[PDB]
Parts: C-alpha cells; sequence; structure tokens
C-alpha cells in the first residue's frame, strides 16, 4: 500500500518529498482517522508541547487507535518531540495547502490496458512497444533470455495477470518506482505527479511511460497540458457458474476469454458468449504454472453474474472445494545451498553454536536431537572459525 | 602408569647399550644409580613389552620359550663343571630372541626394535566422520610425535568399530603421511525390525536406539581395543556413543574409558547411563567404584538443575539400607565382597557432593554421620577397620 511505500523511506527523502503543491495534501488524506485530527489542531501552534498531553487526549477506550496513530506518524515523522511539534516545512507547506499561498478518457485508459495485457498474455497481435517490454521485463514479471524470441511469461506473470485492475495497477506502478531508482529517475519528483494527480527530462520521460499504461492522455499532439483518466486518480460481472463445472461467460474482449482458458478448457465461443469447462488438466496446468486455487476463485467472484449474485455463497461450495482440492493435490520440490557438521560432543555446547548462523542468516535447518546443523557456503568462512575459538576456549 | 611417567620425564629404556640416554639426571648403566621410581617403571615396562611380545608370538609359543629357558638351566645346573655349562643358567637378549626364534620360527626384531631399543611410547587422537552417501566411516587418527616423551608409530593398528549389525574388528595401516582411513560400514535394518544388537562375545541385547543418530548405523569406535601398543589414546566419540559403550559394552576397559570420557558430558542422559551401570550386578565391581565418582562430579557440574535428593543417597538406601528404616543401614554383612566395596566407596564419592554455596550439603554429611552411628559389626565373620576407615575418609 501508499502507506507502506512511504513508510519504507528516510527523513531526508522524506522532507524533500513534502513537497509544497500537494504532497502534504495526499499524506494527509492517507491519515486513516484521528491523525487527521491532531493534524490540523497543531497546524497552528510555534510551540512543542508533552507527549503526555496527547497520551491521555485519547480516552481509555479505543486507545489502541491513538498507539497506532501515534506510531504510524512517527513513522512518517511529521513531527519531533524537541524534548511533538509538527515539522516546520511540513507545518508551512500544509498552511500554503490550507487557505495559505472524460466518458472518451475512460475508454481510452480500458482500452490502453487491455492492449497492454493482450501483450502480457501470448496475443499474436499486440502494441509493441520495446521500452514497455523491457520495463516489463524487468519488472520481475516476465523474463525473455532471448531477444530475437518473444519473451514469455514467468510464474508471477499468471498471478498478476489474475488480480483485480485496480490492484494490477497499483502494483505495476509500485515496481514502476522501484525500478525508477534502479534506472536513476529520481524517485520523489515522479512520485510528487502521482500525489498531485489525484487533486524535465524525467518528468517527460514518466509522463510518457504513464501514457503509454493508459492513465494519461494529452490528446493534442503531446503537449505541455494533459487530461488523466479515472485509472489516474488511483464494474458488473458475466460469468456464470454451473454446479457441474461450466462457466458461461457473456465476453466479447479477448482479454476475458484468454484468462478463462488460462484454467479452463473452452468449448464453445458465441458472439456474445462462451462456455468453457473448469477440469483437473486446465485447473492443474494453472496450478503448475504458478497460481494457486485463492487467484482463480477471486477472479471468478469479482466476474460474477448478477444472476448467481442472488444464492449465497455466489460461487458454488462444490465448485469452489473441488478447485481447492485440486490445487492442494500438488506439493512441491525446494531448492537451497548448504553444508552440515557432525560429532558435536556436549550437548550444551551444540546449541550455544546454532545461535551463531541463526543472527548471521546462514542457518537453514537445525536437529537438537541428532546434532545436524546445516550450513550455506556463502558463511562457512565464519561458522568455522567460531567452532574454532569455541574449542578453543573449551 | 607408565604413559604417566614416560610424559612426564623422557623415557624407559629397556636394554640400553654402552649415555644412551640422556634426558634424564642418574646414569642408566648400574642398577645403583636409577632412581627409584625409574626401577619401579622398568619392571612395569618390561611386562608390557612381554605381553606385547605374547601378543605377535601365541601364548603356547611363549610358555614353550620359558620352559626352553627353565630346561637348559637345569640341565645346566646338575653338571659340575665349573662354568663351561653353567652359564647356559644365565639368559641375554640375544640368546631370548634366539629361543624366541627357535620355537615359532617369527623374529620379532622390529617389535625389539621399537618398544625395547627406542625408549618411547605412542599418543593418538582420533575423530571420525560418518559418509552417509558411500556408507564409509572416515577415521582421522593423528600422533603426536613432538612432545618429549613420544615417538612414531607406523606398524598396523586394530579398531574395533560396534554398528547395529554387530561388533567388526578392522586392521589400519598408519604410515608417516597417513590421515584419513576410510573403513566400510554395514546396514542399519535392526533398526527397521527391532532386533537384538549382537556384541563382541557371542550375546545379543536389547538397545534403547532413541538417542543414536538416524542415519549412522554405528553405536561406538574403539581404537586400539587389546591395547596392543604402549599407547594414550584420545578418541572424540559423540556422548551417546560413550554412553552406548557404558552400558552395553562386555570389555572392562573400555567401560572405564567411557567412564573417564563421561566427565565432559553432564547430561542427564550420561547421569542415567553411571546410574543404571551402579545399580547393575553383573558389572565388574571396579567399573561401579569408578562410577561413583563419575557420577558425583557430574553432579557437581549440573547444579541448579538436579531435581530430586543428592547423588547415590536413595541408590545407597536401596541398596544397603533397611525396608522399613530407610536412614538406618543394615547391620554388616561382609561375604558378598563386591557390595562390601562398592559400600565402603559409595559415601567416599558421594562426600564429594557440593551445593550452589560451594559446601558440601547437610543431607549428606547427616547422612555419613547417621552411617558411622548406627553401623553394628557384632554378626559378621569379617573385620570393620577398612569400612570404618573409609567412614573417616
Amino acid at each position: 500500500n501508499l502507506q507502506e511505500f512511504l513508510g519504507g523511506l528516510s527523513p531526508g527523502v522524506l522532507d524533500r518529498l513534502y513537497g509544497h503543491p500537494a504532497t502534504c495534501l495526499a499524506v494527509f488524506r492517507e491519515l486513516p482517522s484521528l491523525a487527521k485530527n491532531w493534524v490540523m489542531r497543531m497546524l497552528f501552534l510555534e510551540q512543542p508541547l508533552p507527549q503526555a498531553a496527547v497520551a491521555l487526549w485519547v480516552k481509555k477506550e479505543f486507545s489502541k487507535a491513538q498507539e497506532e496513530s501515534t506510531g504510524l506518524l512517527s513513522g512518517l515523522r511529521i513531527w519531533h518531540t524537541q524534548l511533538l511539534i509538527l515539522n516546520p516545512i511540513f507545518r508551512q507547506n500544509l498552511r500554503i495547502a490550507l487557505l495559505g499561498g472524460v466518458p472518451s478518457l475512460d475508454k481510452y485508459a480500458e482500452e490502453r490496458w487491455e492492449v497492454v495485457l493482450h501483450f502480457m498474455v501470448g496475443s499474436p497481435s499486440a502494441a509493441v512497444s520495446q521500452d514497455l517490454a523491457q520495463l516489463l521485463s524487468q519488472a520481475g514479471l516476465m523474463k525473455s533470455t532471448e531477444p530475437g524470441e518473444p519473451p514469455c511469461i514467468t510464474s508471477a506473470g499468471f498471478q498478476f495477470l489474475l488480480l483485480d485492475t485496480p490492484a494490477q495497477l497499483w502494483y505495476f506502478m509500485l515496481q514502476y518506482l522501484q525500478t525508477a531508482q534502479s534506472r536513476g529517475m529520481d524517485l520523489v519528483e515522479i512520485l510528487s505527479f502521482l500525489f498531485q494527480l489525484s487533486f524535465s527530462d524525467s518528468l517527460l520521460n514518466f509522463l510518457q511511460h504513464l501514457r503509454e499504461f493508459g492513465l494519461v492522455f494529452q490528446r493534442k499532439r503531446k503537449s505541455r497540458r494533459y487530461y488523466p483518466t479515472r485509472l489516474a486518480i488511483n464494474q458488473p460481472g458475466f460469468i456464470v457458474v454451473e454446479t457441474n463445472y461450466r462457466l458461461y461467460a457473456y465476453t466479447e474482449s479477448e482479454l476475458q476469454i484468454a484468462l478463462i482458458a488460462l484454467f479452463s478448457e473452452m468449448l464453445y465461443r458465441f458472439p456474445n458468449m462462451v462456455v468453457a469447462q473448469v477440469t483437473r488438466e486446465s485447473v492443474q496446468q494453472a496450478i503448475a504454472s504458478g497460481i494457486t486455487a485463492q487467484q482463480i476463485i477471486h477472479f471468478l467472484r469479482t466476474r460474477a453474474h448478477p444472476v448467481m449474485l442472488k444464492q449465497t455463497p455466489v460461487l458454488p461450495p462444490t465448485i469452489t472445494d473441488q478447485i481447492r482440492l485440486w490445487e492442494l493435490e500438488r506439493d512441491r520440490l525446494r531448492f537451497t545451498e548448504g553444508v552440515l557438521y557432525n560429532q558435536f560432543l556436549s550437548q550444551v555446547d551444540f546449541e550455544l553454536l546454532l545461535a551463531h548462523a541463526r543472527e548471521l542468516g546462514v542457518l537453514v535447518f537445525e536437529n537438537s536431537a541428532k546434532r545436524l546443523m546445516v550450513v550455506t557456503p556463502a558463511g562457512h568462512s565464519d561458522v568455522k572459525r567460531f567452532w574454532k575459538r569455541q574449542k578453543h576456549s573449551s | 602408569k607408565i604413559v604417566a611417567y614416560e610424559l612426564k620425564t623422557g623415557g624407559v629404556l629397556l636394554h640400553p647399550i654402552f649415555n644412551p640416554a640422556s634426558h634424564l639426571h642418574f646414569s642408566i648403566k648400574h642398577p645403583h644409580t636409577l632412581s627409584w621410581e625409574y626401577y619401579s617403571m622398568f619392571q612395569c615396562k618390561a611386562h608390557l613389552v612381554m605381553r606385547l611380545i605374547e601378543n605377535r608370538i601365541s601364548m603356547e609359543f611363549m610358555l614353550q620359550v620359558f620352559n626352553k629357558l627353565l630346561s637348559l638351566a637345569s640341565t645346566a645346573s646338575s653338571q659340575k663343571f665349573q662354568s663351561h655349562m653353567w652359564s647356559q643358567m644365565l639368559v641375554s637378549t640375544s640368546g631370548f630372541l634366539k629361543s624366541i626364534s627357535n620355537v615359532s620360527g617369527k623374529d620379532i626384531q622390529p617389535l625389539i626394535k621399537q618398544w625395547v631399543d627406542q625408549s618411547g611410547v605412542v599418543k593418538f587422537y582420533g575423530s571420525f566422520a560418518f559418509n552417509r552417501k558411500r556408507n564409509v566411516l572416515e577415521l582421522e587418527i593423528k600422533q603426536d610425535y613432538t612432545s618429549p616423551g613420544t615417538q612414531k608409530y607406523v606398524g598396523p593398528l586394530k579398531v574395533t568399530v560396534q554398528e547395529l549389525d554387530g561388533s567388526f574388528n578392522h586392521t589400519l595401516q598408519i604410515e608417516e603421511n597417513s590421515l584419513k582411513h576410510d573403513i566400510p560400514c554395514h546396514s542399519k535394518s535392526r533398526r527397521n525390525k527391532k532386533k537384538k544388537i549382537p556384541l563382541m562375545n557371542g550375546e545379543e541385547v536389547d538397545m534403547d536406539l532413541s538417542a543414536m543418530d538416524a542415519d549412522s548405523p554405528l553405536l561406538w569406535i574403539r581404537i586400539d581395543p587389546d591395547m596392543s601398543v604402549l599407547r594414550k589414546v584420545e578418541f572424540e566419540q559423540a556422548d551417546f556413543m560413550w554412553q552406548y559403550q557404558l552400558r552395553y559394552e562386555r570389555d572392562v576397559v573400555a567401560q572405564q574409558e567411557s567412564i573417564l570420557a563421561l566427565e565432559k558430558f553432564p547430561t542427564p542422559a550420561s547421569r542415567l547411563a553411571l546410574t543404571d551401570i551402579l545399580e547393575q550386578e553383573q558389572c565388574f565391581y571396579r567399573v561401579r567404584m569408578s562410577a561413583c565418582f563419575c557420577l558425583a562430579k557430574i553432579a557437581n557440574s549440573m547444579v541448579s538443575t538436579w531435581t530430586g535428593p543428592p547423588a547415590m543417597k536413595s541408590l545407597f538406601t536401596r541398596m544397603f539400607c533397611c525396608k522399613s528404616c530407610p536412614n538406618i543401614v543394615k547391620t554388616n554383612n561382609f561375604m558378598s565382597f563386591q557390595s562390601y566395596f562398592l559400600q565402603k566407596t559409595m559415601p567416599v564419592a558421594m562426600a564429594l557432593l557440593r551445593d550452589v554455596h560451594n559446601l558440601c550439603p547437610k543431607e549428606v554429611l547427616t547422612f555419613i554421620l547417621d552411617l558411622i552411628k548406627y553401623n553394628d559389626n557384632r554378626k559378621n565373620k569379617f573385620s570393620d577397620n577398612y569400612y570404618r576407615a573409609e567412614m573417616i575418609d
């Protein structure tokens, strides 16, 4: 979430990111319930106040809200104890932010995201863009390994595909920012634009990428002015599920049919409907590709036709249980690197060695009944030395 | 005794050649210049080297050597010629080796050259590792040959490995550049079924295999079990292997060395092992007398963990006191000669118990004083002087 993204930041980047135009307001809206009230209170105070007052300024009931809000805003570093006055820069910017100093667009965003997903899946016809392809490849959801051949889809790719559009886009933009820092694009400048949307060379490239994603559209041969789409700020279902593992989806866009075929066997395709079967073969194929039953169940539930909304639960218990059992049927091997010792002599002496590999992060599996500790070869030169020291101590 | 003396000061040189031994402060050319401790260790090393010659050339051939010497002497002892034949009553080293070579056809000149003419004992440091993939046991035996009393051994070396399929002997060739010796290991199919594990002798016993490793079949290893060299072994087993070697071995020197090596592992499984040795008649009595002192040392080391009464007290009241009165000792009947020795050695080890304050507990001192007060010896056919003297000790 955006709260996680902002919490994972340093004070030096935080105060700079608190730009005058929008950031002080976008981060304010994040404040879930009560911290808004305290920010408004001590927006006009130039004198810090004791912490005991803030502690006792919430009744005994519902105090956990007080502690959680205080911790969240301490992490955000909106104020400092100074002994709880707010940061002067944030106070000034917030005062400046508080009395101081379309139908075609949504369709465009939908179509652009749909073609992006078409390219993501193995669609022969899709929009071509080398920058988009390499960005998706380095986002961790795609791997090519061969420039001549079109890139394939990794295991995480299917999971990302089956996610809903809001979370899908949000995670995609999170990965975009994380890779922006790697490629060298300043994070603060690009981040501030997202906040400003909900109200330079790097800016131009970032806006080009956003337009490729379909969140914005200049509409004037790439002019300075832009008109953000609905997705920039941040529908009825069509699938009918039977009790015999049969799906009737009122789908005209090929994207939905492809998504359904990812985990179902298609039987018929009518102009305004398509018939598929959820069989062991298709479900286990998806599970092997990497999906888990939770994504499939959530996808079918969110794309649930209004006819089956009346029944509770919306998705039949037999179908849900069958999908879950099919996914459980498979349990899979793992991969790690390690080295094992033996002849550990005294018992109380083996317990002290277990804490050496656990603190360094090179321990995989321990055994106090046989004395059997696995150590990765990456930290083999540090565990052996410790063992030698212990032997010397005797 | 001899490895302690030879590592302490130089070494004992049987058969010197005329100084041959300059590492020690007296001359070994005459018996009246020898130190008395050197004379005692000389006789001790001489009879151990004769046991080694019996190990190479069997005991019946050895008794035939001695009978040939005695028979030459007794044919010599009846002549009247003034020493034409009376010098057959005098033995030498060359005559003894020649009589050995006459009766057996083997000469012992490497063994004589190593253990007589050379004046040193050997030190063995062993450690093992079990290779689960190739099912082998990789021993690692290194010698300390740079100490002042030591020498380098290059002969063969017997090792006895007790695995789940039984006890197997292996001969290792320990040349100068040798360090790793790979010996093969057998199955672990006596852990699949509960079957009895066969011992060094022909018998077999039920073992509790819960402490054993799941991947290794081997229960214990003994480097040079028959004491066929003049050696000091320092083997690094795991503590459960020492406990299995204390419980189920049919060799008293291995039970003694496992008692000696269990003092470094104060775990409660070792306390259970020594307590099961102490309760066990049909164990040799000098092993139980050592297990008393080992149990006292282990009990001193695991204070602030010890649960019930002090060590060996409940065991003393179970073995040697009345059934109706626990604190009154039974009247003295010393006719068993093994529970007499164990009874007179158990409070001596029990008095080495110490509390968290480093003072002997007043539960053991009161127990010893009640052993002294309630002592009645008007009924046995044996005297009480050694038992009362051990009570004062």
